[PDB]
């Protein structure tokens, strides 16, 4: 197995990562923006149904993407929702992230964590619209000199092939 | 039972003073009565044909709400077969894309052959002692399929009028997408596939007829969005003059400009490429459509996609309030591999189920759909007013019937063909309706 | 398509012997023709006037299923449009309650202003250039909205007699709740809004005819709940008299008593206050009304409420097996504020969607629905005949037709007013047969 | 409204030449006629009589969407009574089985006896002055329950005929599994239950129809499954002989075997009972009776059950596209109880929802249901075709109509007998339409 | 940041908020009772959407009460329950509690702490009833001198503008 | 209470579930047999609605297993998802586990230790089909002398009286 971190390590991640989804739940986007790291890369594929014998080769049918984001992708989509023009989110819809299953190890850069976990995102929207995502999530932390953590890198795994929701206007 | 004797269709529609009723979009023996006569007959998009190049590729894909599945046969054609088998119906073939030498039920275990032929009968001496025809007992297939410059359409009916007489004007509109280079063109990496709720005429009617609605509808993306040199600011703005083609529920629209300039969404790379080979599409083409980069164009019935985007879509129909979404990116065959990342990444950055534009046109839809279930919420006339009355024929080149892009003569067209169409037994009447109204129109 | 025609409502409901049949709860055909005829033309809750004070202020609710916004003019009256826009029916304002100074429909960008009329409809001069007369495409305006004593009426129908004349003498009964002091009274703190699965005449049922379910269902709550005094003991154990008044569908019950108690569940502070205003509501209604203080009521269809909690309700039909619930909290006007903070501690203990007592009846409701799918569960008849053939008017100044508290006149009243309506086209044949059947309960 | 007259059933099966159109595994108006006329005449399975043991059991189960209650009378009998009360059809019992001595309804309060009768109206002088006749508002009592050999079957129609000439020749391969030893049978520890969404004739057909599906699908299971001797191998590779009966929609079919074997999924230890047991099972039944351990066999309509496995299933029908599933574990009543322990541990690996074999019946059949959404996937034939014109009547001691096991002459009888049961009003058209064409197939 | 607390108070307070959910999900009520302490308030509101306007000025519409429990309403509450006449729970509903995101801080009161976690209950009753409910609760533990922990206050936040079920007959 | 145990061995045993949880997932079948002990036994019973007066004095109707596996029984289920003859799995379906409210309790047994989380199964199939299964799980972890856990034991609760999908192909 990997050199796994100690006790206090997976605690601070662990608390970091609640943190945030705290300020994506709280509607205060500019603050989880500053939580990020310049760097960040923020992707999401499709997920399709392969024949047998592909499957036992190893060969997949063709994806694609539905996020490529950087920060400054991020930024300006924060940007939009903030213009108050964006009536995909008039009113805002109300999400909660539920993160489980931490498991945190270590990477052979020096000071830069590998974390997955599973994650359930419940948004609900005006009068009775609900929608559940169901995943994995493998993100990378980075630890600054000031004690404090930044999120490297963000790879988000969703489970449906036919996305059932006619949008995905909220962050994951 | 079905029974569309009371049913009175054109008593929901006029197209000569533009009113419409919200009910079509509710009734649920009007969408029975569709699936029967509207996509039992018109053309229907299939696939491309790179995605099935080799001998024994198969894709599957819907017509309708039926399971269809396009296999390349063994001399280089492409046949269509029902996703059914013939004893019990049950689904032969359950992946998206692959090779494959033979179709198996699973069930029982009946085998065909990628030409639909009944090739295995497992225990046939002791099941069938005075013997089975394993002749008729063929898959099914549909008796009409064409590929037009490498997009594959498949249609149910055989007296309908041919891909060509069928699409008509449209293919020269079409052309300015599909035949800008040499080499044709290819779809790059996968499908997009999400559900939205809705009815199937709201995204057919917006892409046919609808570019007024960019600009209130998309003012905040306008704003955000807008390293290499894009579009300095939306081309309304600046544009000089203008078209809008609608006819036989085909439509397109589209700005004049005076340069290769795509809209402002598109990343640098994709117009840098569409400036390059402006020259070779000039002179295949001509200078109306090469200079064409920014519009939007609909094949009646499901048949959508934008020009500068280079972003396709195709609408299957599941009930009279739901509509499910397949997208594509479809770039020209002879580019380079960065160059078509740059077309992939901006395509679906743009478009996709979390693009800029479609949130709003999605959002909206769904809006208009959980209004219309009240009683009064369906049974008051809305507007079709646009720009009523004022159809031309230019003569500069460009066929059809035009009119000023803010306006509403394709969907008007689009309805009224969408009545002709469910009213009627066989298409030669339909084609007189249509005849009758464009000569209407005109006078 | 939905035929009336070849329905038969009276042979289901039978109210001379006291039978009915549990198919009209499920047919579907049945809620078309309810929506069609029953919430289109009887007057239906719109908000109370203290939501909407200032000019300008509106407010979202329903009218059926048929979205409704009701906003206060500039001259101080009040006004209902249908929550729909003219082009392409989208929805113009989405919040419950606030201020505007016009509505913008968010799909294309037409505006309306707070008298429904259409002031701004972008680009008009170049996408219309025929002229677009912004006259006929206002808003869909309620061609009747009044007010009584706070309450705002609608009515999409215009040959249905007046709001006083409708309620008749169901106003009597009303004002022993709404006109119990000086300066009206007004709504405390929100709505409660939830859904619950059931038809949405077992509510309406019950509220206007069933005091007798208390006995059973409610024996839990009356057992634990029953720090200044409340009531002793359930009015039903020391009650010396009781009355039920159940006519033109409206429904009204109550125990007769000698001091102003309340029942059981109510806050001490409540209970002290009612005492303490006895005299001035004995001033201004009389004997009889200001010490009634416990009981049951309902307007037809939809409009409930109870006297001692200060609750009223509101039923929203919701397809042939469903229904949402509007719950506000009123209180008088001219109380104090610790005195409202009670009021709403009170009523949202009690009759909330986690209440003691609504519990049991939103349970029950939810099982017959369960029950009511299969073939025989909808097809045997139901016994209707409490207290029937003992209907009398009284002469001590109570109006209507009356019963003990114990009977159904009010359901079979309610019953037979929804079949006469369901099976007539104008409202004077509605009148006509309720006053035949009037004239027959008596004799 | 639901109008049988423009259905015309007899176009949709086509039982002489083998041929089925699968809309009717759809159409809706067609479940509603069904649940009128196929669950509203025949005997349907309601219990087995060792859950009712006592005076006062109760035990709540389905007939067709109608929930029922079956209770142990005070003299020994058995009753049902639909489950739903006579004030408001409010539900009058919820457990699954118990012991009681009457029915309260929880909504206002009326009680009834075990069987049947008001035995307390709360407050009736009060509430019915002039009064109220108890005897006319008894629960609604089956007018037909019958019990055979341990089963209870309960029937709403009284023309219908009795259980013994219903079940006909169907009772002498039920006695093989029932009539084993002396003392009768029992059930095993509990009941499982599940949902799956496919129409309710898939099952019935495959259990009265389907042996060939074993070759193909359950192909794994036979690879990895196949500690006391059990089967060698599955029992077709080695089978001398086969029979299939088909008769008035029931039945069975089987393989001709030399010794004691079940199949080979069953545990060691049940194979070993059976080998013990084999001497008084051919004393009491005979030699080919005894030596039946391995089949399937069906009831119409919805009785299923399988030999060796000791397995009973029970189908609801819940709508067009969904049925429930009751499953039941019944061994013979003289063995012990590790034997038992053995045979619901064997029936539970096996056929539960998890069991190696129910996974791909299930997941064919939901697929199947999935496919029929489309227009043209639900208008096209399919075969029956399998053994036909082979019918022929053994002389050796086995009764009936009968053919190769690997044939449809069930299932084509069950599709006549539904089409016929549907298309007829009385009970003795039914007779008259069957015995017709049973004359027709033998010749 | 607040002042946190260490890995043994997390884990301390985590463990008891799991065993108050196991003994809701194993219905010994007065056990549950008696975890309480007296001062507890057991509140919940309602949820609105709002004007742009006003949620940028930071005006709401109004807003009601579905729980305003002190501990005496909750026994009364399970008295009623213990009735056996409580036709809303006869048969009792199956519950169970997921709790995630467990954030804790100390407050200025000695010895008190503040929790704030994300729960979803799901709540299944007889034959085929399912629901689910997503949100967020913000709790406070009081410590004892006998090493035991108590409730002292409980806000429960339900993200349904239009609650789709017809009763809360189960305790959050 | 129980005697507790520490924080290290709370860890370490949350760990080890998830990397479970984890294979699972991963679609590593002979990875997860090999996870577990020799003499696990793997079970599932039913659930039932029970008269008051049955539930006062604690009589229940009487139930009916649907999972009762020894470790060949898992081999051999895994041995038929190997053979790629399982109709049932073609294609596979797509399951994510999450694992909450971890209780960590000693047995007299000499180390091995007894466990209860709740549980929620999320498993999508082909093409717009999704399925929730929401329960309550108890466990048994054994330590050998290589630093490394076995399962020993799994009860399984699911809390559906009539289950609502027409199989379960997938593990728990």
């Amino acid at each position: 197995m990997s050199a796994q971190v100690s006790l206090e390590l997976h605690h601070r991640i662990s608390q970091f990562l609640f943190h945030e989804a705290s300020l994506l739940d709280d509607w205060k986007f500019r603050d989880w923006l500053a939580q990020l790291d310049e760097e960040i890369r923020y992707t999401m594929r499709t997920t399709v149904n392969a024949q047998t014998r592909d499957r036992r080769k190893g060969v997949q049918p063709p994806t694609t993407w539905i996020f490529n984001d950087t920060k400054d992708q991020l930024e300006r989509r924060i940007a939009r929702l903030e213009t108050g023009m964006a009536w995909a989110e008039e009113p805002p819809s109300r999400t909660r992230h539920l993160i489980s299953n931490c498991q945190i190890s270590e990477t052979d850069i020096p000071n830069v964590f590998a974390v997955r976990v599973n994650y359930l995102l419940y948004r609900a929207q005006k009068e009775r619209d609900e929608t559940f995502y169901v995943g994995t999530r493998f993100d990378k932390v980075r630890r600054l000199e000031d004690d404090n953590w930044r999120l490297l890198e963000r790879d988000i795994v969703l489970d449906q092939a036919v996305i059932t929701s006619h949008n995905l206007s909220v962050l994951f | 039972m079905t029974t569309p004797s009371d049913l009175n269709i054109y008593q929901l529609i006029d197209t000569q003073n533009g009113r419409v009723t919200p009910r079509i979009y509710t009734d649920p023996d009007i969408y029975q009565l569709e699936l029967e006569r509207i996509f039992g007959r018109c053309w229907l998009f299939l696939a491309h044909e790179s995605q099935i190049p080799k001998p024994g590729d198969f894709f599957n894909t819907y017509m309708g709400e039926d399971a269809v599945v396009v296999v390349r046969q063994k001399d280089g054609s492409i046949k269509a077969f029902l996703n059914q088998c013939r004893h019990r119906a049950m689904r032969v073939s359950y992946a998206d894309c692959g090779n494959t030498r033979a179709f198996t039920c699973p069930y029982h275990g009946w085998s065909y052959g990628i030409n639909g032929e009944l090739i295995d009968v497992p225990l046939e001496p002791r099941a069938y002692p005075q013997g089975l025809c394993k002749s008729h007992w063929g898959l099914n297939e549909v008796p009409c399929v064409e590929s037009y410059k490498g997009l594959i359409f498949g249609n149910w009916d055989t007296s309908a009028p041919g891909l060509r007489d069928y699409l008509g004007d449209i293919a020269w509109y079409l052309d300015g997408m599909l035949d800008r280079r040499e080499g044709g063109t290819e779809i790059v990496g996968g499908v997009q596939k999400w559900v939205i709720n809705c009815n199937w005429k709201f995204p057919a009617e917006q892409f046919a007829s609808d570019q007024y609605h960019a600009l209130f509808s998309h003012a905040s993306a306008v704003q955000v969005l807008g390293g290499d040199g894009q579009t300095a600011r939306p081309v309304w703005e600046t544009a000089k003059d203008a078209l809008q083609f609608g006819q036989d529920g085909h439509g397109s629209g589209f700005f004049f400009t005076e340069k290769p300039d795509a809209n402002v969404w598109v990343d640098g790379a994709v117009s840098s490429y569409y400036r390059e080979t402006y020259a070779e599409a000039e002179q295949r083409l001509g200078e109306v459509r090469a200079l064409r980069l920014a519009g939007h164009n609909n094949i009646f019935p499901t048949l959508s996609w934008l020009n500068g985007t280079a972003t396709l879509r195709v609408w299957h129909p599941r009930g009279p309030d739901q509509v499910e979404v397949w997208a594509f990116c479809i770039t020209d065959k002879a580019a380079s591999d960065e160059v078509k990342a740059a077309f992939e990444n901006s395509a679906t950055r743009a478009f996709g189920p979390a693009g800029f534009l479609e949130q709003d046109d999605s959002e909206n839809w769904c809006e208009i759909q959980k209004l219309l279930k009240g009683h009064r919420a369906r049974n008051s006339k809305l507007c079709l007013e646009m720009g009523l009355g004022q159809e031309k024929r230019r003569d500069d080149g460009i066929p059809g019937i035009t009119n000023y892009i803010f306006s509403e003569t394709a969907a008007r067209g689009m309805y009224q063909r969408w009545a002709d169409l469910l009213s009627s037994e066989s298409w030669q009447e339909v084609l007189d309706k249509t005849a009758a109204y464009q000569q209407e129109v005109m006078k």
